[PDB]
């Protein structure tokens, strides 16, 4: 499970390189599952 | 429509500083990995 | 056409796309020579 | 194209088209000689 | 266009530039950096010249290449030949030492003894290919 | 007036050496034996 | 013929160094006939 950003959940994804995709985490090319995303702007976006 | 070209030869390049910027929002290749571009040597290079 | 330029232009999770696009074709090529190499050589078995 | 004018001299101009040729690299590099492929039916024949 | 200055989601101004790659018969003006390395001759190394990449044995050649060309190449359509980026000299590319191997035994059932087969190979480079001066001495006997 | 241009006209299509060998291209060329 | 020609010139080098035709240069060798010409006419002598 992630706090990745909105534009970046693209990058969650076999063959996709990116910021994330690099460094943070990697799926496989062969990964098999699904990629469940929602946005929790309630549960973390305080102001400021 | 009056697109402008660019001609960038003779010299060495560096492209790795371009990859490595969060700067741009869509870095798409098609034909070379972003990383490893610094590898390559071509006759001529034109920018638009 | 060339297999190490692929390896050196294309990340792995693109590159493979393309390179698979020369095994499937140049093992067919292969495949085609070994079926005619057969077919000939069977008649020269029959002139031997 | 008064005055005097210049000694006899003569040029020649002709148009390029985009036509096959079979060039022949001696031994060493030189073009020794060519076919224009397109120019007769002997010709075509060289090429195949 | 317009671009609406603080409006555009998709209307806002996406400068985009496109590096488009060309090459030709000529030599590379531009090129990647840092690495001009001593070139060592007679001995299979991978190499890089100007971004051809490959592996062989580089070895002084006798081609009369014209001043203009940059390197040839064979029926087969590969480099046959170079010339230094950096020194104008011009280098035949060999492929380095290769062959099939094979395994000449008499039925297990008879014995466990075996004797090798290099195919097409000169018996100089056996311990070339294989590395021997690396491995330990169980392994060396082997190599000659 | 025209003159027969027999064969002349032909160039090193590319940058590349070949040697001994017969080479197929295509380019822009003088046709044989075209007026000129 | 072009490449089984210029397999022959390989052949033909002593000076090249680490030149291993078999290879030519992509995996495609020619092996020895078992009878070698000299025992063929050898055959060809007692058949005679």
């Amino acid at each position: 499970s992630f706090v990745i950003r909105g534009d970046e959940v693209r990058q969650i994804a076999p063959g996709q390189t990116g910021k994330i995709a690099d460094y943070n985490y990697k799926l496989p090319d062969d990964f098999t599952g699904c990629v469940i995303a929602w946005n929790s702007n309630n549960l973390d976006s305080k102001v400021g | 429509y009056a697109w402008n070209r660019k001609r960038i030869s003779n010299c060495v390049a560096d492209y790795s500083v371009l990859y490595n910027s969060a700067s741009f929002s869509t870095f798409k290749c098609y034909g070379v990995s972003p990383t490893k571009l610094n590898d390559l040597c071509f006759t001529n290079v034109y920018a638009d | 056409s060339v297999l190490n330029d692929i390896l050196s232009r294309l990340d792995p999770p693109e590159a493979e796309v393309q390179i698979d696009r020369l095994i499937t074709g140049r093992l067919q090529s292969l495949q085609t020579y070994v079926t005619q190499q057969l077919i000939r050589a069977a008649e020269i078995r029959a002139s031997a | 194209s008064s005055g005097w004018t210049a000694g006899a001299a003569a040029y020649y101009v002709g148009y390029l088209q985009p036509r096959t040729f079979l060039l022949k690299y001696n031994e060493n590099g030189t073009i020794t000689d060519a076919v224009d492929c397109a120019l007769d039916p002997l010709s075509e024949t060289k090429c195949t | 266009y317009g671009f609406q200055p603080t409006n555009g989601v998709g209307y806002q101004p996406y400068r985009v530039v496109v590096l488009s790659f060309e090459l030709l018969h000529a030599p590379a003006t531009v090129c990647g950096p840092k690495k001009s390395t001593n070139l060592v001759k007679n001995k299979c190394v991978n190499f890089n010249f100007n971004g051809l990449t490959g592996t062989g044995v580089l070895t002084e050649s006798n081609k009369k290449f014209l001043p203009f060309q940059q390197f040839g190449r064979d029926i087969a359509d590969t480099t046959d030949a170079v010339r230094d980026p950096q020194t104008l000299e011009i280098l035949d590319i060999t492929p380095c030492s290769f062959g099939g191997v094979s395994v000449i035994t008499p039925g297990t059932n008879t014995s466990n003894q075996v004797a090798v087969l290099y195919q097409g190979v000169n018996c100089t480079e056996v311990p070339v290919a294989i590395h021997a001066d690396q491995l330990t001495p169980t392994w060396r006997v082997y190599s000659t | 007036a025209y003159t027969n241009s027999f064969t002349r006209g032909v160039y090193y299509p590319d940058k590349v050496f070949r040697s001994s060998v017969l080479h197929s291209t295509q380019d822009l060329f003088l046709p044989f034996f075209s007026n000129v | 013929a072009g490449f089984i020609k210029q397999y022959g010139d390989c052949l033909g080098d002593i000076a090249a160094r680490d030149l291993i035709c078999a290879q030519k240069f992509n995996g495609l060798t020619v092996l020895p006939p078992l009878l070698t010409d000299e025992m063929i006419a050898q055959y060809t002598s007692a058949l005679l």
